[PDB]
RNA sequence: GACCUGGGCUACACACGUGCUACAAUGGGAAGUACAACGAGUCGCUAGACCGCGAGGUCAUGCAAAUCUCUUAAAGCUUCUCUCAGUUCGGAUUGCAGGCUGCAACUCGCCUGCAUGAAGCCGGAAUCGCUAGUAAUCGCGGAUCAGCACGCCGCGGUGAA
């Protein structure tokens, strides 16, 4: 619903491109609640904040569509 | 068996009966018939052997089959096996927006 | 029939090649076909064979037999003498007519098709072809057939291993996967 | 073959929207339409819609539908937008 | 006591109160055809025309007002089709592709198109409202408010026992 291009915050892009040369550092802490996923992210490992703790999760291929917030659910039911 | 994949009834009206097949709504039937150039005919359908082939051809230009389910199935499969909150609540049924579930089971499971 | 023609004109030399039999007699043939329609409900309702045997008479060309009970089981509620199943054996040209039907009209009327399972070897080559429904064959109509029974085709050959039988049936239809 | 205990059967011609595979038999009959030499003087009432070629399996699997392009979704829909 | 980001207040085996849409032939659909009233409007109401089936977009037009716009109201009236079926009724739910505002719509917006098509054929004991332009039924507007109403506050149309 943003047909003028997708969106990811700059204080994550610059911090994800900065590894494009060498290997990737296992940690990218973030807020992780406003960013969709771009093709330049495959193979990384981004930890995801849920308002309480950051959740470390890698990046696969098909896991490229949605936003970052769909992996650290802030519900915790059971 | 019967005329398109399967599932065509007898002694009905045409355009309605063409919706019956899995994947054909209402616009599909009207546009298909448009590309042949036909009408109701009439309330007990009395099609000709040529019109049947015409519609059998124009239908085979649509992803709608007795196989549309396989695509949907694999899509929700890709969903439920990566993250996935949508897939997780798709092991328990919640939508693209959520509705504050303290009645939203009376359509999915018959909670009572 | 056309199969017997195609058989004796193509299958025999090809198979004689692929294994080099000392004599053409050594050929792996097709012998018979039996069909198995197990009602499994006469003990409950004996008013089901009354139509099973009919649908059979329509599929094959002859009225089936009627298999007995042969024993007694309580969980099933089986008493001896009760009928459960009805069968037919196919020989002669009708074998080939019906197998032509199978390979050419019958099988490709089944939704979501990949072919026949590649594994019915038995280590001696008598492949079966289970079927779920019975609405497949055009000898069957919509508003006349009111159940979803099935059969168990038991084709037999004269082959000893399973690869011979496989690549034989390949020559005679059998759209595998 | 015994008597009076076996139903009807005739070498009915099979057919389709193509291929005129008119050789087999059956047990459903009716309005006579093909009394011909090259086949049995019989009926094409069997107008099955499967040539054993409709399902592209005996004619081999085709590209009837694709159902292939999930990767370009991200890589073309906003991938045309990429480059 | 205080500053900021992220999440809550939207959590779901369950019990209850209030409401809306329904279980169709006085109806479903398609096509023509007329009639109100109360109020809102400068960074806002959009005229007109063009484009896409749609939500809409583009350029442009008046209006700080009995002038211009929201806005030809909807049930109504006239023909045709559908035949008593879970039905062409019902459209919950869900896949995909879009639109708008928004720095940003997974958590947690409104709306559109296609596709799929759930329970549901007048509801126990019990219990509520209502004496007339009322009950019943159908539309209009605005308060808060980028945006989001089946709620609330007013208006009018048809019109009983």
């Amino acid at each position: 619903s943003l047909k003028k291009g997708p969106f990811v915050d700059d204080h994550l892009m610059k911090k994800v491109e900065a590894q494009q040369g060498a290997e990737k550092k296992k940690v990218i802490k973030t807020w992780s609640r406003r960013s969709t996923i771009f093709p330049s992210f495959v193979g990384f490992t981004i930890a995801v904040y849920d308002g309480r703790k950051h959740v470390p999760v890698y990046i696969q291929e098909d896991m490229v569509g949605h936003k970052l917030g769909e992996f650290a659910p802030t519900r915790t039911y059971r | 068996a019967r005329i398109a994949g399967v599932d065509i009834p007898r002694d009905k009206r045409v355009v309605v009966s063409l919706t019956y097949i899995y994947g054909i709504g209402n616009t599909t039937a009207k546009k298909v018939l448009a590309n042949v150039g036909v009408s109701e005919d009439v309330r007990v359908r009395d099609l000709t052997n040529e019109q049947t082939d015409a519609i059998r051809a124009e239908i085979d230009k649509l992803k709608v089959e007795g196989d549309l389910r396989r695509e949907v199935n694999l899509n929700i499969k890709r969903l439920m096996e990566i993250g996935s909150y949508r897939g997780i609540r798709h092991r328990r049924g919640l939508p693209t927006r959520g509705q504050n579930t303290k009645n939203n089971a009376r359509t999915r499971k018959g909670p009572t | 029939n056309r199969l017997k023609e195609k058989y004796i004109k193509e299958v025999t030399p090809s198979l004689v090649e692929k294994f080099n039999y000392s004599s053409v007699m050594q050929t792996p043939k097709v012998d018979k076909i039996v069909i198995n329609m197990g009602v499994g409900d006469a003990v409950s309702n004996a008013k089901n064979l009354d139509k099973a045997v009919e649908e059979l008479a329509l599929i094959t060309g002859q009225k089936p037999l009627i298999t007995k009970a042969k024993k007694s089981i309580a969980g099933f509620r089986l008493r001896e003498g009760m009928p459960i199943g009805a069968k037919v054996t196919l020989r002669g040209e009708r074998m080939y007519e019906f197998l032509d039907k199978l390979v050419t009209v019958s099988l490709p009327r089944v939704r979501d098709f990949h072919g026949v399972s590649k594994k019915a070897f038995d280590g001696r080559g008598n492949y079966t072809l289970g079927i779920k429904e019975q609405l497949i064959f055009p000898e069957v109509d919509y508003d006349l057939v009111d159940k979803v029974r099935g059969m168990d085709i038991v084709i037999v050959t004269t082959a000893n291993t399973d690869e011979e039988s496989r690549e034989l049936l390949a020559q005679l239809g059998m759209p595998f996967q | 073959m015994k008597q009076d205990i076996h139903p009807n059967y005739q070498p009915v011609v099979f057919m389709d929207s193509t291929t005129g595979f008119k050789f087999l038999s059956g047990s459903t009959k009716g309005s006579s339409e093909t009394v011909e030499w090259e086949d049995g003087n019989t009926y094409p009432l069997l107008r099955v819609e499967v040539t054993s070629d409709s399902h592209p399996f005996y004619t081999g699997r085709q590209k009837f539908t694709q159902a292939d392009g999930r990767v370009d979704r991200f890589n073309k829909k906003y991938g045309l937008k990429d480059e």
